[PDB]
């Protein structure tokens, strides 16, 4: 059986903090 | 191991202290005593390191 992920498995990638930027 | 072997086949004893040096809170430190802290004014400054 199968299903489809979409946009899931996200995850904060490092302990730091940032806001209003488009980070990579 | 035998006493009598030459430096390079006696034993030695290793220990590695591996440091996960994060952006993270701390849990391990140096003997640092701290300050009352200051605001809203030019201050040199030392948190967790
Ligand atoms: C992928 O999932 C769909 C769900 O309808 C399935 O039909 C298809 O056989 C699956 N393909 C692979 C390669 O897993």
């Amino acid at each position: 059986a199968y299903t489809n992920s979409f946009t899931r498995g996200v995850y904060y990638p490092d302990k730091v903090f940032r806001s209003s930027v488009l980070h990579s | 191991f035998q006493p009598t072997y030459g430096v390079g086949y006696q034993p030695y004893r290793v220990v590695v202290l591996s440091f996960e040096l994060l952006h993270a809170p701390a849990t391990v430190c140096g003997p640092k005593k701290s300050t009352n802290l200051v605001k809203n004014k030019c201050v040199n400054f030392n948190f967790n390191g």
